[PDB]
DNA sequence: GCTTGACAAAAGTGTTAAATTGTGCTATACTGGGAGCCGTCACGGATGCG
DNA sequence: CGCATCCGTGAGTCGAGAGCACAATTTAACACTTTTGTCAAGC
């Protein structure tokens, strides 16, 4: 509808709820989403962080569509802190204990 | 002298360890008395490698001939 | 040098010696005795490899008792 | 058999870096450091271990300014 | 103390920034003296 | 002379062929010299004369 | 098995002092250099883009010593003399 | 021999436009040059000399200028079965390989369930050649991979 | 060859006339540029035409450190300078000149091109009549040139045999797979040579902090001097007049008080808590 | 191009493509798409899905595409690539900076083709021959047979140095060597207790 | 303690002779390469041939 | 339009194992001068 979507694309039922409640205010149009089953390896590459889908598999074709796609990574996903040598966010790691 | 006597699959012009399958690893019935069922290595290169047979002998076009009795009435 | 290293040699009078050591020393955790010497020379035919003039070849043999974390079969 | 506990057991402090990578070489033959491979990554972030699992990967390994201050201290 | 990695599609002004000298020589080094050749690989 | 990254050019599928809509077999020639491609035509003065 | 590649006290607050130059490429390009209060500075620089750069200020126009290479006429006329190709150039002229 | 069997596959040879030729034979061993322990000792390949003989034929005139060439240092087996090189003893394991033949084979199909027949032939050296039946009844070949 | 010239000339004589002025008839004009046309269209015919005679040549230096396709283009600019000196006159086939000049650009492009330590052509000369000579004494001795042999075949001396031969080797890839599998490469048991090693970068740090502390400061003002003398307060040596250039002490006094401090530093008691960092 | 020459205009290779990138518009292109997507139903939808996919990309966003044409490669620290005198005085050295090389060697001969007017045809096949390296200078073999060195081992390219097991993510990155490490075999010790 | 003075012994420039290196040239005629190609084995997904 | 080909990717973790002719550029080599330090007597 008027949401940022593309049409055909897989949208985290989070984000995807959210768009949907922020159009509809001014909108009134939402999208129409259909539940699907996805595999592992799918499921991983399709992680918001380019960093830890490079390390996973396929690194040219990752980092290829994160160039064209020119997305930044948010350094928190337990896998990309170990790379970039920060303390994981987890057990001693985070905040609370920290 | 195990050495000597060994059998390899792999190398130049044979199989590669990451491209065999189950099938050519299995002990076949035509090995019986050319080559040994039991000796062979433990580990990924298990039934790729083996030893010939203490009778067994080379066919000049490579083919292992081993030795039978002839029996007749 | 660095200064201190000058300082350090004034004031023992110890020449900057225009050498480095570079002897072959035991590697770590061996032992044993001296059994064999080897030497071959440039000048003494020694048909070595080109710009190599010593070639110095020492066997050390030890003998080792069953212990602890030896494996047996 | 050929296993003797004698010629496996190196242990490492301090020793050679790779070219590149700046990290410990591996192997006996020099003062290999043994390798923390991403299985031990994952049992220790099971355990929530964030700071040991932070210090071998940065302090212990490649860490350059890191590792001779912690020498230091 | 990182906030986020960003990756984009070079230019060829972004390459030509990053850079502190064109190569223009292929040469490594020399056979002797063993030194960086000028304007080359390993050009100091 | 300018040079096409290999990445975009071919990577199943092709970045180039996608955006542009020339199929890689045909994108290929073009790059390695093959083949011509027109890249403007003038309508206006086509249609004048 | 071992190769090799082809440690002093730091110390910021004093440190030779150097003046800076100034250059502009062909292309319009400025770029500045510190150097030494020898100075010595000379009149055309390498900078980063691989063009040379001549300063700012301008002052010492080079002589610019350098002779043109040798073209396909001068290789001519190694083998030819004039009247020849004044010859030929008359037969060609006519068709 | 097998020696003898590689030098009468390469000779004889003539040239481009072909005007003349040469050719090799007679293969010899004449003796080692050290013996076992030597070569151990010393770090050096335990090798003998080859020599062949080898004919050169002018055919405009009908010349022969044949005689002996040095072929190099062929390595030679020890009494034991190994090779000694560099001052080490070496062993060449014996490979086993796929004879080459012709070979035939039948599959199952997954759309139709038919069962299908193939056949290659394997060579030494040379293209592929296989034939083939499909599943629309039909009998085909694959010509080096076309 | 002919058209070539006659365009060469034609834009030469337009040249030269340019600077004089004196226009000339518009039909001479147009002419003149038609002629250097055609010379410039037969010049290219020249060399489309000889690229075949370029390949033949060029396919000959396969599998030398160089790809098949640079040594002909190697070959075709040698062609190109051939076509510049082409010779009409003398009625030779223009193949027979060709093929010199082609093979020239070929080899000189090698020599320059094939290694990734460049040798000067010089020097691979030298190294080639090496390799010739001993390719030729191998078939006669039967057994393998002695350096001496080969050093008085070309009238030099041994050592500058051996120095060509180390001239000669190649550098190997940094990149290989010692370890029988796709596991290890050469790199990965080369160590650096440079990286700090962590214990005796603490025990600089210990004799700089066991130095500068104790035995320079017992000596009052007088260690002023030994530090501007070895430079070890800012890594400046400094001779004697240095010095007197600013402050009022003269010459020989300071070599005078350089010698005192050196005698009375030595004392055991305060010479034997350094003389652990000698090594 | 003789008969109507300043009809149109005409070209081959990546600066072809540069040129038609550079009069590309993308916004028309994306409408188009997406007026395709809601009609059409049949392969057509699928192939518009798919553009749009990349197109949508350099839509929406501050980059364009004109990235994919390069006119200046960069070149790595000569430490990553290091020239390492061997023991005995031989050279190791990573065939990476032999890949460059070449790029430069070709990017010269070039040049001196158009300096002085070269025949088309040469100059055509030393552009194709640049394209080739600097291809196979970030990624070998990919498009066509790998370059190899000595043997027949083929070259380690840019992308090889971190794709697959090997490189730098999976053995330099996830995981790594460390010091104060030991390794030795283990004995039954029945005195001990649990800690 | 602090200077002056008379002398070898090294740090620096000048100028040559020599070694190294970068280019050019050689005229019977010569005119489209050659390495190919070897049992996973399954999985998707894009491509391109008809 | 649809089927067959072709392509990319994945594979336990540690271990042990042809030549010559110039012209231009850089280097050693020697001679000599200036700077540095050394020894002696001194009040």
């Amino acid at each position: 509808g008027s949401t940022e979507f593309l049409p055909g694309s897989l949208t985290e039922r989070a984000e995807f709820e959210a768009e949907n409640r922020r159009v509809v205010a001014e909108g009134g149009e939402p999208a129409a989403g259909r539940p699907v089953l996805m595999g592992i390896t799918k499921a991983s590459l399709a992680t918001d962080s380019w960093l830890s889908a490079a390390s996973f598999q396929e690194t040219t074709r990752v980092l290829t569509d994160a160039a064209i796609n020119c997305r930044s990574d948010k350094l928190n996903g337990l896998k990309e802190n170990v790379i970039i040598g920060k303390l994981i966010p987890a057990g001693t790691g985070i905040s609370r204990y920290r | 002298l195990t050495h000597k006597r060994r059998l390899s699959a792999l190398g130049p012009g044979g199989l590669s360890r990451e491209r065999a399958g189950l099938e050519v690893r299995d002990v076949h019935p035509s090995h019986y008395g050319r080559m040994c069922p039991i000796e062979t290595p433990e580990g990924p290169n298990i039934g790729l490698i083996g030893s010939l047979s203490v009778y067994a002998r080379v066919n000049p076009f490579g083919f292992i001939e081993t030795p039978y009795r002839k029996v007749e009435n | 040098l660095t200064p201190e290293e000058r300082l350090l040699r004034a004031i023992f009078g110890e020449k900057a010696r225009e050498v480095r050591d570079t002897s072959l020393k035991v590697p770590h955790g061996e032992s044993g005795k001296v059994i064999g010497i080897r030497v071959f020379s440039r000048e003494d035919d020694d048909e070595l490899p080109a710009g190599v003039n010593e070639l110095v070849r020492v066997y050390v043999a030890q003998k080792r008792k069953i212990s602890d974390g030896d494996k047996l079969a | 058999l050929h296993h003797l506990v004698d010629d496996k057991i190196h242990a490492r402090s301090t020793g050679p870096y790779s070219m590149i990578t700046q990290q410990p070489l591996g192997g006996k033959a020099q003062f290999g450091g043994q390798r923390f491979g991403e299985m031990e990554c994952w049992a220790m972030q099971a355990y929530g271990a964030a700071y040991t699992l932070q210090e071998l990967l940065t302090i212990k390994s490649d860490d350059t300014v890191g590792r001779v201050k912690v020498y230091e201290a | 103390f990182f906030d986020e990695l960003r990756i984009g599609l070079a230019t060829a002004d972004d390459i030509r920034n990053w850079s502190y000298g064109e190569v223009k020589k292929p040469e490594t080094i020399n056979y002797r003296t063993l030194k960086p050749e000028k304007d080359g690989l390993f050009c100091e | 002379a300018p040079v096409t990254h290999i990445w975009y050019f071919k990577g199943v599928p092709s970045r180039l062929g996608y955006l542009l809509d020339l199929a890689p077999k045909d994108l290929e020639k073009i790059i390695y010299f093959a083949a011509y491609v027109i890249t403007s035509v003038d309508d206006e003065m086509r249609h004048n004369e | 098995l071992r190769g090799s590649r082809l440690y002093e006290t730091d110390r910021n607050h004093d440190l030779a002092p150097r003046q800076v130059a100034r250059y502009r490429t062909d292309n319009g390009e400025e770029f500045d250099v510190p150097f030494a209060d020898d100075a010595e500075i000379p009149g055309t620089w390498l900078c980063r883009n691989g063009l040379e750069g001549t300063l700012i200020e301008g002052d010492v126009p080079e002589p610019k010593k350098v002779k043109p290479p040798r073209t396909h006429w001068d290789m001519l006329l190694e083998r030819r003399s004039v009247e020849e190709l004044e010859e030929l150039l008359k037969e060609r002229l006519d068709l | 021999g097998g020696l003898e069997e590689v030098l009468a596959e390469l000779s004889p040879i003539e040239d481009f436009s072909g005007s003349m030729s040469l050719s090799f034979s007679d293969p010899r061993f004449d003796e080692v040059k050290a013996s076992v322990d030597e070569c151990k000792d010393k770090d050096m390949t335990y090798a003998a000399p080859l020599f062949v003989t080898a004919e050169f034929i002018n055919n405009n005139t009908g010349e022969i200028k044949s005689q002996t060439v040095f072929m190099g240092d062929f390595p030679m087996m020890t009494e034991k079965g190994t090779f000694i090189i560099n001052g080490t003893e070496r062993v060449v394991v014996s490979q086993l390989v796929r004879s080459p033949g012709v070979y035939f084979d039948e599959t199952i199909d997954k759309s139709t369930e038919k069962t299908l027949h193939s056949v290659k032939v394997i060579p030494g050296r040379g293209a592929w050649l296989e034939f083939d039946v499909d599943k629309r009844d039909t009998v085909g070949v694959r010509i080096d991979r076309k | 060859a002919k058209r070539i010239e006659a365009g060469l000339y034609a834009t030469q004589k337009l040249a030269e006339l340019a600077e004089k002025g004196e226009k000339l008839p518009v039909q001479q004009r147009r002419d003149m540029q038609w002629i250097c046309r055609d010379g410039d269209r037969a010049k290219n015919h020249l060399l489309e035409a000889n690229l075949r005679l370029v390949v033949s040549l060029a396919k000959r230096y396969t599998g030398r450190g160089m790809a098949f396709l640079d040594l002909i283009q190697e070959g075709n600019l040698g062609l190109i300078r051939a076509v510049e000196k082409f010779d009409y006159t003398k009625g030779y086939k223009f193949s027979t000149y060709a093929t010199w000049w082609i093979r020239q650009a070929i080899t000189r492009a090698m020599a320059d091109q094939a290694r990734t330590i460049r040798i000067p052509v010089h020097m691979v000369e030298v190294i080639n009549k090496l390799g010739r000579i001993q390719r030729e004494l191998l078939q006669d001795l039967g057994r393998e040139p002695t350096p001496e042999e080969l050093a008085k075949e070309m009238d030099i001396t041994p050592e500058k045999v051996l120095e060509i031969q180390q001239y000669a080797r190649e550098p190997i890839s940094l990149d290989q797979t010692i370890g029988d599998e796709g596991d290890s490469q050469l790199g990965d048991f080369i160590e650096d040579s440079e990286a700090v090693v962590a214990v005796d970068a603490v025990s600089f740090t210990l004799l700089q902090d066991q130095l500068q502390s104790v035995l320079e400061t017992l000596s009052e003002r007088e260690a002023g001097v030994v530090r501007l003398r070895f430079g070890l307060t800012d890594g400046q040596p400094r001779t004697l007049d240095e010095i007197g250039q600013v402050y009022g002490v003269t010459r020989e006094r300071i070599r005078q008080i350089e010698s005192k401090t050196m005698s009375k530093l030595r004392h055991p008691s305060r010479s034997q808590v350094l003389r652990d960092y000698l090594d | 191009q003789d008969r109507y020459g300043e009809y149109f205009t005409g070209a081959m290779g990546a600066e072809s493509i540069k040129k038609l990138i550079e009069n590309f518009d993308i916004d028309a292109e994306a409408e188009s798409l997406r007026e395709v997507i809601r009609s059409g139903k049949g392969q057509k939808k699928l192939r518009a899905l798919k553009r749009l996919k990349v197109v949508a990309a350099f839509q929406q966003s501050g980059n364009s595409p004109m990235g994919m044409v390069l006119d200046a490669v960069p070149v790595i620290p000569p430490e990553l690539r290091p020239m390492v005198q061997l023991d005995g005085g031989r050279f190791a050295t990573s065939d990476l900076n032999d890949l460059y090389r070449r790029v430069i060697n070709r990017n010269n001969r070039l040049k001196r083709l158009i300096d002085l007017g070269a025949p088309e045809i040469i100059v055509n096949n030393e552009k194709r021959m640049l394209q080739e390296s600097v291809d196979a200078l970030f990624d070998n073999g990919r498009r066509g047979r790998p370059v190899t060195g000595p043997g027949n081992r083929p070259l380690k390219s840019l992308s090889d140095l971190l794709k697959g097991k090997q490189g730098r993510f999976r053995q330099n990155l996830l995981g790594k060597r460390v010091d104060y490490s030991g390794r030795s075999v283990i004995v039954v010790g029945p005195q001990l207790k649990l800690h």
